[PDB]
DNA sequence: TGGCCTGCAACGCGGGCATCCCGATGCCGCCGGAAGCGAGAAGAATCATAAGCCGTAG
DNA sequence: GTACCTACGGCTTATGATTCTTCTCGCTTCCGGCGGCATCGGGATGCCCGCGTTGCAGGCCA
């Protein structure tokens, strides 16, 4: 479901009846891409180089 | 590190505490008035590793439980602990046979079994690095066998097997070449019809070998005098079997200041200082140690790790 | 404050010696049962290949 | 009024290939039980004598 509205955004999620939550949640963070990785690359132009 | 010590009951009960607790528990002698409960539980195995170790379940269908030390329950939380059965999966009438504490998977360190059907058997350590609760097949048993004894082999050591008969072969393990997991294994120990293996003993310092019979007699002899015979061949007097004695219970390795336990059908506990019994040779009977009846007999033998 | 350890004198029976019977045992001939080595089969896993989005440019 | 294409660079994820784990075919041959008989060492049974076990009471220890 959903309850995003303008004082801000609320996902709600059901979980499943007899689940603990926390390993689907772990499985969650493992491949949904709530957990993503960044590219942290400094280079700019010192005297045009 | 925390340098604990891990204590499991007769009952089944696993638990560890720290070495210092440990000792000031120690610390003084054991009250008279708990000794006279005849239904009471006693510490069965005895070992001291690291937390960050792994612990190797043995039980007697031939599977091998690997877990860490910090899942069992702690001192804390709870007195006794909790029991084995309901921390392991363990199916029905299976019991633990030995537990060998592991601090690093060496590759010269071997882990030596023995069946009761006289199937011996080791495996190389390495094969055991990844190993979750659930467990593997450690030796395959056949219709009527089981698992009876789990030791560390290495370098130059030697087994021992022992017989209901009276029977005991002693030879290296270098005539023994290892296998993998899900194999049968080598045999050691010649046995006779309806006899099986009963213990298991390596020479270690200059302990000598206690065993008892059914009928509650025992001896003593040291390891200087049993021979060094070759593997699977005809085994060396180990006690005079008579319809007095009976059925060779078991035999353990004793020093000359350690306890024994004997436990009968009954359900008697009788604690006996190794200083009572004489000193006697391989081809003889032995002496009294304890009373018999005529309807029962002693069904365990084991040493007190206290 | 209460119980374990030990000196001591009196009661008690087991250790030591002698011996014939018994059950393990070595040996020999005979029968049988895992085995284990190589070989074949199955499952588990890490390297290698084709974009997708980020924002300007045509 | 509106839609669809690629270059400039990096991590990942969506799927066919190779080393490590495992499932278990083959029987046969040296080897391990298995039974019978002569053999030998132990010991249970009997008697004698001193030592191991135990009760009483005191001083020491957990």
């Amino acid at each position: 479901r959903d309850e995003s509205d303008k004082d801000g955004m609320r996902i709600v999620i059901e979980v499943k009846r007899d689940a603990v939550g926390e390993v689907v949640l772990n499985n969650l963070y493992s491949q949904t891409q709530l957990q993503v990785s960044f590219g942290i690359n400094m280079v700019a132009l010192h005297h045009g180089q | 590190q925390e340098d604990v010590v891990v204590t499991l009951s007769h009952q089944g009960y696993v638990k560890y505490q720290p070495l210092s607790e440990y000792e000031a528990q120690r610390r003084g002698g054991k009250g008279k008035s708990a000794a006279r409960i005849k239904e009471e539980d006693f510490i069965d195995r005895l070992l001291v590793a690291n937390t960050h170790d792994h612990i190797l379940c043995f039980s007697s269908r031939g599977r091998v439980y690997s877990m860490k030390v910090y899942q069992l329950p702690e001192a804390t939380r709870g007195a006794r602990g909790r029991p084995i059965v309901n921390l392991l999966p363990l199916e029905q009438d299976e019991r633990i046979t030995a537990i060998l504490p592991v601090t690093e998977f060496e590759e010269g360190v071997k882990v030596f079994m023995a069946t009761a059907n006289g199937t011996v058997k080791k495996t190389v350590l390495t094969e055991f690095n990844r190993l979750r609760t659930a467990g593997k097949v450690a030796i395959k048993l056949v219709d009527g066998d089981e698992l009876i004894g789990v030791d560390l082999t290495s370098g130059e050591d030697e087994v021992m097997l022992f017989s209901a008969e009276g029977k005991v072969v002693r030879f290296k393990e270098s005539s023994v070449r290892a296998m993998g997991c899900n194999t049968t294994g080598v045999r050691g120990i010649r046995l006779g019809e309806g006899d099986k293996v009963v213990s298991l003993i390596v020479p270690r310092g200059d302990g000598a070998i206690l065993t008892a019979t059914q009928n509650g007699y025992g001896k003593r002899t040291a390891v200087a005098e049993y021979p060094t015979k070759s593997r699977a061949t005809k085994g060396v007097i180990s006690i005079k079997v008579t319809e007095r004695n009976g059925l060779v219970v078991g035999a353990v390795q004793v020093d000359d200041c350690d306890q024994i336990m004997m436990i009968t059908d009954a359900g008697t506990l009788v604690r006996t200082r190794v200083s009572e019994i004489s000193i006697v040779g391989r081809n003889t009977q032995g002496v009294i140690l304890i009373r018999t009846a005529e309807d029962e007999n002693v069904v365990g033998l084991q040493r007190v790790a206290e």
